[PDB]
């Protein structure tokens, strides 16, 4: 009678930055939704695809927690069909998204007087990202016809960057730690069942 | 949408002077900024992105500083190719717009200049085609500032008067204002004492000069 | 050779259609942010649209629906298909490669669009005589024109000095007016004639108009 690990998800002490994020196989175990349903300060329980309170009348082959951190403006794009740097550049989220998306604000964990530079985001890419893509690479990107050969510089730039989390920012550029689930029923018997 | 107001809309400063502009977001945008320069039938040039770096190839005079909502542009040491117009911009995605302030025109400080006023009445020519246009002609004055009121018949007239401003003039450093008084003929042929009231800051009162219609 | 050069623009009719070009060396189109932003006269710089490197396109409220912005790869080569087209679209367009956080760094020398109802005419030359009552002002009245411009010379280009040519108002009309004045000595206005000389090319209007004292 295992349980599934929410709370190593959620009550993480340190998220991942967007364009790393993090995802959990959560399988066989017993999961229990009731602890999510009404928080305090859950700024996005927003699901797609499934209604939350069928949610322990369901089993699912697997459940995928995705993690990571954004800021608040940036929050409407974790959902399907959204266009942006994050929605394009980070993380992207499939057209038929079944799932819940979950954010809250973080500005008393992850934003440090002088700023929090640990957080990062990636700014350019030649593409964009297609859904559940994690890209880590961190090679000078070209924005020129010269090519770059791994020199910083003029039409040649590094596809990353900091968020610079302050505590005295305005609550759109604040922090935001956001949970992930997808809902995946494949060819596959179901594991992840409710109680 | 965020605004950016930009202040003062203009400034006047002698070469060497230390200039400061300010600009102030409407919702916080942290270093989310950059100014920018441009000249008369220019392209506008980069000076400072992220709030307080310096572009490559600006000369480091330049300096901006600020974040959240209150940002400023700094010249240290104003040189003769400075004198221009600044905007600041919101080089922030949410919310879409990308806004630029009202900007800030840096011209040339002289010593105040008084406006000669001249008055011209519509030519008969003119009032053959059935309009008059009646022009006030506000020439080499500085600052730049300066009201125009015309009256008819000593009723004060707004709404049927354009005006135009030319550029600081790059030898004396004055400007000079044209305002033009359009009526149709049927009007200009009710009213008698014509005139245009030019109050500046080089008059020790408002100058006002006159015509009668017909002498 | 870094550069933006547009094209494209011109005079057209409230309700057109006109499209803009942007050609670029040295900056690759699809592979940064490229922006069009454009500056009514007058008035500050305003951002119209802006297309990502990964297809993703954003548009100010006062054209969606209406412009459409595109590129070439192939040509590398900015597009900006304004449809519906407005009066208050009148203003010089620039494009331009946008560094998001780095600023917008590059900018074209940028094409200018006029939209306008009005049928082309030639200037109405009218003078501006000098008063009866030590320096004397005298001018031109360049009324009711369209489109720009017109260039003013006074005595053939002999008479320089304190010549002062406003730029043009637009009328309500739709129709652009223009004072050319010059300060000269009084004692001058019945030994020295002086003729302003009107040139406006789109109609091909060349008029000279002798300014003298009125005589009562």
């Amino acid at each position: 009678t295992n349980l599934c690990p929410f709370d190593e998800v959620f009550n993480a002490t340190r998220f991942a930055s967007v364009y790393a994020w993090n995802r959990k196989r959560i399988s066989n175990c017993v999961a229990d939704y009731s602890v999510l349903y009404n928080f305090a300060p859950f700024f996005a329980f927003k699901c797609y695809g499934v209604s939350p309170t069928k949610l322990n009348d369901l089993c699912f082959t697997n459940v995928y927690a995705d993690s990571f951190v954004i800021r608040g403006n940036e929050v409407s794009q974790i959902a399907p069909g959204q266009t942006g740097n994050i929605a394009d550049y980070n993380y992207k989220l499939p057209d038929d998204f079944t799932g819940c998306v979950i954010a809250w604000n973080s500005n008393k964990l992850d934003s440090k007087v002088g700023g929090n530079y640990n957080y990062l985001y990636r700014l350019f890419r030649k593409s964009n990202l297609k859904p559940f893509e994690r890209d880590i690479s961190t090679e000078i990107y070209q924005a020129g016809n010269k090519p770059c050969n791994g020199v910083a510089g003029f039409n040649c730039y590094f596809p990353l960057r900091s968020y610079g989390f302050r505590p005295t920012y305005g609550v759109g550029h604040q922090p935001y730690r956001v949970v992930v689930l997808s809902f995946e029923l494949l060819h596959a018997p179901a594991t992840v069942c409710g109680k | 949408e965020i605004v950016m107001t930009q202040s003062p809309s203009s400034l006047s400063a002698s070469v060497g002077d230390r200039v400061t502009i300010t600009c102030r977001a409407s919702q916080g945008i942290s270093s989310y900024l950059a100014w920018y320069q441009q000249k008369p039938g220019k392209a506008p040039k980069l000076l400072i992105y992220a709030a307080s770096t310096l572009q490559s190839g600006v000369p480091s005079r330049f300096s901006g500083s600020g974040s959240g909502t209150d940002f400023t542009l700094t010249i240290s040491s104003l040189q003769p190719e400075d004198f221009a117009t600044y905007y600041c911009q919101q080089l922030d995605s949410y919310p879409p717009g990308y806004t630029f302030g009202q900007g800030t025109k840096v011209d040339i400080k002289r010593t105040v200049a008084a406006p000669s006023v001249f008055i011209f009445p519509p030519s008969d020519e003119q009032l053959k085609s059935g309009t008059a246009s009646v022009v006030c002609l506000l020439n080499n004055f500085y600052p730049r500032e300066a009201k125009v009121q015309w009256k008819v018949d000593n009723a004060l007239q707004s709404g049927n008067s354009q005006e135009s401003v030319t550029e600081q003039d790059s030898k004396d450093s004055t400007y000079s204002l044209s305002s033009t008084l359009t009526l149709s003929k049927a009007d200009y042929e009710k009213h008698k004492v014509y005139a245009c009231e030019v109050t500046h800051q080089g008059l020790s009162s408002p100058v006002t000069k006159s015509f009668n219609r017909g002498e | 050779q870094v550069q933006l050069v547009e094209s494209g623009g011109g005079l057209i009719q409230p309700g057109g259609s006109l499209r803009l070009s942007c050609a670029a060396s040295g900056v690759t189109v699809s592979s940064n942010y490229m922006s069009w932003v454009r500056q009514a006269p007058g008035k500050g710089l305003e951002w119209v649209s802006i297309i990502y490197s990964g297809g993703t396109t954003y548009y100010a409220d006062s054209v969606k629906g209406r412009f459409t912005i595109s590129r070439d790869s192939s040509m590398n080569t900015l597009y900006l298909q304004m449809n519906s087209l407005r009066a208050e679209d009148t203003a010089v367009y620039y494009c331009a490669r946008d560094l998001m956080v780095y600023g917008i760094d590059v900018w074209g020398q940028g094409t200018t669009v006029t939209v306008s109802s009005a049928s082309t005419k030639g200037p109405s030359v009218f003078p501006l005589a000098p008063s009866s009552k030590g320096t004397a002002a005298l001018g031109c009245l360049v009324k009711d024109y369209f489109p720009e411009p017109v260039t003013v010379s006074w005595n053939s280009g002999a008479l320089t000095s304190g010549v002062h040519t406003f730029p043009a108002v637009l009328q309500s009309s739709g129709l652009y007016s223009l004072s050319s004045v010059v300060t000269v000595p009084s004692s001058s206005l019945g030994t020295q004639t002086y003729i302003c000389n009107v040139n406006h090319k789109p109609s091909n209007t060349k008029v000279d108009k002798k300014v003298e004292p009125k005589s009562c």
